[PDB]
């Protein structure tokens, strides 16, 4: 039957969820499963083995965090099943899995097997009435109130650029590169090892994520700023320690614009955006340059878009008006857009029937993938 | 706005439109 | 009584048992009620939570209805 | 109907489960008289145990059976256990399960021979061996914190966060109360009061328990004690003799904070707790600095929480809430915790039945200790 | 200068030194400072109070062992200055610390301030004409004559794997975990404390090291041998006391393959090597699996190579010729390679001249060292 549908954004690091017709995701919690790595002696301790949810951040000094989704592709399927059940848990949604149409998102160009296996989970473990899997870009266009644009996002693990012109998506112009937030944080962790801090545990890694979200900032000209010393921010650990970052506060998010630093022949995020535009036709290049829509949490770096303008302006043709729109709700654009598309009747004319899935299987979702 | 406060991370005090100047 | 009146009385009975007992479990899991249990154990009233659950049958009733 | 016996290197606090204060409180001492060719007549025992040897201490030789938490003489410890069961509690151990308290990082031979004796000699149905710090945390009414236990033969620190222990951040130090007794005996000999034999050791430890306090600023207190003389108090021996002690009062527990006075080449109790905190995870150190729990009889010195708080304050960062928990019932914290644990509704599955020892043997203790 | 440089293998356990162009380091002494803990009374006693070299080993009971280099990082600059001066004194080399170039080895991925302050010492306290800090892996390859190969070493305190394919060191595949010989020795001390034989003096920890180096065999089957029972062979202390080792002899060196035992999540030695090979490219891992070069003293255990073959065969893909190639002068391989590098005509081009450091400073050091 069709009750109020549920939108779930499988952000490779932060999963965002809520019902359709809403206006904000009230269920935002990081994506992992934390199991304890210590010994239990005192009866009356914490509860349960796995610790998905806010309890993880509340007791991170005990857990051994494991990420289920690496680069948008799920590795530990059992963890994603536990996370999805936690989304339907009594602390997050309280509904039953056999009650709502599910609007699952997905990073573009993910392997076929990922969609297939997600279908198996949602129609065998959960017995959902309906399911639809879509691109993350289209949703951001819904949440940004537009129809034409190039959604250049940066989730926690996959950055990509999808150029959509007047609601028509151009698949051959999609550029995907697997270097996002986790790689920025991982590279920053390596820099702190060279600064003498040796963060190597799992909880230490999420402390690095907190640093990346708070102390880093992007460059404008990394040589102008490389020849001069900087602020050297003093971040305080929860323990009470004191860490200094130095020039790595701007060298850490340089990995996005240049994967040569991490030792990887790939393209910058600017090259992804510019190529994604240029892989398309010629009559549309000017309009796509005039409508660049960001989303994704790894575009929230301070001083990011200004460097993006200097970069694309350095690459795009002469005097073309490059116009980047970056809203405040970039972190939830895919969720808000999922709510917008799921709050329609075309959505009823757009999902995949449970019966039809049982009759067909993988071929059903690969036909209705767009 | 409260709707963009209640959430954990939001670009507070940042220009929303990045665009090249005039003088084409 | 399992033989009292109509069968819908049994249906609504067990159904409302699940709903009411779960709401009671939610009341127990509230932060202030758990703060009361924490203050009782911290004030050295050792078997506070033990006597709070054992004296009742919330676990047994929830298991039976579920 | 459980028995809680706290066998330390000094006192042997024993009693029934559920009780607040233990019934049996006596120094675990055995003593053979001066074996001479002469006779005695009209009867006397062969080896006085408990308060018997404490009152007849004028001629018998005090021999502790436990040295630094290690049972060095199983026959003397068996005599103390037989005295406890059949004479202080006045109940056979076959009708009740017993609960023993051992120190952490204890050599496996003690943890196994203790079980072998409790099953083969007394025919007990169930016995469990718990770590004294865990029980101190139970009696402190908290499931999160670090226990700075200090007995007469052992002193250890065990951090437990949310009921889970950290078996690697557990330290242990042999610098405990008996070493303080020896140090006070040596400096009292230096002031002109030779307390040579073991019978005089109870008198010097009585001096330690009555007129010894922890100095806040040891150098300032030592300079004022060498300058003024109002700090010098008096004390009466069992004889009509009266003594005066000036430095000894505050200089006796100074070895706990400064192990260099005994040539231990180790860290004081404050930095032992500090290092035990630093060996934990960086996300749970706030709770450890707030829930620092003192226990054991060696923490009964007047004005010791101030010294611990000042030393840790100087060591821990400025933004930490250093809080020392020192209850007035910390002399029986291990026994009180044993009472709480033995009276729990969950602990019945945590025992070690007789048939389990009949099947496995002494090796089941390591898989059932903690 | 028209003289010969000094190749200092600044390890953490044995600071090996000697002139360049030699074949065996003529001066191998441990990396610790010995300060007496007792009080000299009788005249004619030993003087200086800072014993380094064979003087500290000849009289361990007098002095307190203090290591200056903890996990490859210098923690006591005063002690390292004294050890360096001890190298340049008449008891070790008789030359001047201002008339020879210095080849200073260093573990990879160390903090920047170590290189900075190390060259600050050698160019401010000592006024060396030229200093060239270098990797240990490159030097080991220099000594073996090979050019390819994955250098998997394990010194006293730092384990690391630096894959190099014909002189092109990949600076991103380098893995490094601080779990080696000294930490294994400390874990062994903990095991011996669990066995009943306690050692707590600093001058006694080296006796523990001797126990580590004499009877500690790595078993091929970890749990299959863990469930069994050995014959418990004995050992003879320098005192003359006999100690039954027990199961610690095989459960203590497993820390190099299971760092969870110490209570720290990280990878084992085999996972370090396998991940260092897998972080490289596709067209290079076959030669790297066929070219594995060992080094470091912690790889001298009984059955270490056999267990590496078993673990690597469990992780490497099927039908890949694995070849572990270790040398015979394993403890001196890095120094021999340092001798070969410093004895080259091209070595004058790659150092840091004194005038260069006076002109720039730290930037020149980081510019010329890997
Ligand atoms: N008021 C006091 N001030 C200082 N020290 C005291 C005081 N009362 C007792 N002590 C010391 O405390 C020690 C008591 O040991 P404790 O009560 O800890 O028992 P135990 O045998 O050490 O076993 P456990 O550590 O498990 O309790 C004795 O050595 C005694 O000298
Ligand atoms: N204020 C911030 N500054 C920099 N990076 C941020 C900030 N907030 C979030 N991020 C990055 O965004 C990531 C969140 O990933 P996200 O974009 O939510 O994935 P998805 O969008 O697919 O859910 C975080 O891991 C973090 O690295
Ligand atoms: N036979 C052995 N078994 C185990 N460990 C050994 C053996 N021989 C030496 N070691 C350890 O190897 C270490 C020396 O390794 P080495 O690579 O020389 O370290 P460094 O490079 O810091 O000098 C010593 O600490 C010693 O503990």
């Amino acid at each position: 039957i069709a009750n109020q549908p549920v939108v779930i954004d499988n952000g490779s690091g932060v999963i965002k969820a809520g019902f359709a017709g809403d206006q904000i995701p009230k269920y935002c919690f990081p994506n992992y499963v934390g199991r304890p790595k210590h010994v239990r002696v005192m009866a009356g301790a914490l509860e349960g083995d796995i610790f998905i949810g806010p309890k993880a951040e509340e007791h991170r000094g005990l857990l051994s965090i494991r990420y289920p989704m690496e680069h948008g592709i799920v590795k530990d399927w059992n963890d994603m099943e536990r996370i999805w059940q936690y989304v339907y848990s009594k602390d997050q949604l309280q509904t039953f899995s056999e009650e709502h149409p599910v609007l699952l998102t997905e990073a573009p160009l993910n392997p076929r097997k990922n969609r297939e296996r997600a279908a198996e989970v949602f129609f065998e473990t959960f017995n959902v009435p309906a399911l639809f899997i879509s691109m993350q870009a289209v949703l951001s266009l819904y949440a940004t109130g537009r129809t034409t644009g190039v959604v250049l996002d940066s989730g926690d693990g996959v950055t990509h650029a999808v150029p959509i012109y007047e609601g028509f998506a151009m698949p051959h112009s999609i550029m995907r590169i697997d270097i996002a937030g986790r790689d920025v944080s991982r590279f920053l962790r390596l820099y702190l090892r060279k600064e003498g801090y040796d963060f190597h545990s799992s909880s230490e890694f999420e402390i690095v994520k907190a640093i990346k979200e708070r102390a880093c900032y992007l460059s404008i000209n990394p040589q102008k700023d490389e020849t001069l010393e900087t602020e050297k921010a003093q971040y305080y650990l929860p323990d009470g320690s004191t860490i200094e970052i130095g020039p790595s506060r701007f060298r850490a998010p340089e990995l996005l614009f240049r994967p040569d630093l991490i030792g990887e022949e790939s393209e910058g995020i600017h090259e992804v955006l510019v190529f994604a535009i240029q892989k398309s036709d010629m009559d549309l290049r000017r309009t796509l340059f005039s409508n660049i829509v960001l989303s994704g949490g790894s575009t929230l770096f301070k001083g990011f878009g200004d460097r993006l303008l200097s970069e694309v302006k350095k690459l795009a043709p002469k005097d073309v008006k490059i116009r980047i729109s970056a809203p405040q709700e970039r972190l939830y654009s895919t969720w808000i857009g999922g709510s917008i598309l799921a709050s329609l009747d075309t959505f009823k004319k757009m999902w995949v029937s449970k019966k039809e899935y049982e009759e067909d299987g993988a071929r059903s979702i690969h036909r209705k993938t767009f | 706005d409260p709707k963009y406060a209640d959430l954990p991370g939001i670009a507070r005090n940042e220009p929303d439109v990045y665009e090249t100047s005039d003088l084409p | 009584d399992p033989a009292s009146g109509t069968a819908l009385q049994e249906i609504s009975f067990w159904l409302n048992l699940e709903r009411a007992l779960y709401r009671i479990q939610e009341k127990r899991e509230s932060p202030e009620v758990l703060l009361t249990l924490d203050i009782l154990k911290h004030g050295k009233r050792f078997h506070a939570t033990v006597s709070f659950d054992t004296d009742t049958g919330l676990k047994q009733a929830l298991e039976t209805v579920n | 109907a459980a028995l809680v016996v706290d066998n330390g290197s000094g006192m042997c606090k024993a009693g029934f489960a559920g009780d607040d204060a233990p019934r049996a409180v006596f120094p675990s001492i055995v003593g053979r008289p001066r074996h001479q060719g002469v006779m005695v007549g009209m009867g006397q025992k062969d080896s006085y145990v408990g308060d018997e040897a404490q009152s007849k201490r004028g001629i018998l030789t005090l021999k502790y059976p436990i040295e630094h938490g290690i049972v060095t003489n199983w026959d003397d410890m068996e005599k103390i256990w037989h005295h406890t069961f059949y004479n202080e509690l006045r109940v056979a151990p076959e009708e009740h399960p017993v609960l023993l308290t051992e120190a952490p990082l204890n050599p496996k031979a003690n943890r196994e021979k203790m079980t072998q004796i409790m099953f083969e000699t007394f025919n007990t149905p169930a016995m469990y061996v718990a770590i004294q710090a865990v029980l101190s945390l139970y009696a402190s009414g908290r499931t999160t914190g670090i226990v700075m236990d200090s007995g007469d033969g052992v002193t250890h620190t065990v951090p437990i966060y949310e009921g889970y222990a950290l078996p690697h951040a557990i330290l242990r130090l042999d610098l405990a109360g008996r070493d303080l007794t020896d140090y006070l005996m040596k400096i009292l000999t230096e002031r002109g009061y030779s307390f040579t034999t073991t019978a005089e050791r109870e008198i010097v430890r009585d001096i330690k328990e009555k007129l010894c306090y922890v100095a806040l600023d040891f150098e300032q207190e030592m300079a004022t004690a060498a300058s003024s003389s109002s700090l010098e108090k008096s004390y009466e021996l069992p004889d009509g003799q009266v003594i005066t002690i000036g430095n000894e009062r505050f200089r006796c527990p100074e070895a706990l904070f400064q192990p260099s006075f005994l040539g231990m080449e180790s860290c004081g109790i404050h930095e032992t707790t500090f290092n035990s905190i630093m060996k934990c995870d960086v996300d749970i150190r706030k709770d450890l600095y707030a829930n620092t729990v003192l226990s054991g009889g060696t923490t009964m010195y007047p004005g010791i929480a101030d010294r611990m708080q000042k030393e840790i304050t100087a060591l821990a960062p400025s933004t930490m809430k250093i809080k020392i928990i020192a209850p007035p019932e910390r002399k029986y914290s291990v026994w009180i915790g044993g009472s709480i644990l033995a009276s729990l509704s969950t602990f019945q599955q945590m025992w070690i039945s007789k048939q389990e020892y009949d099947e496995s043997g002494p090796s089941i203790v390591h898989r059932k200790c903690f």
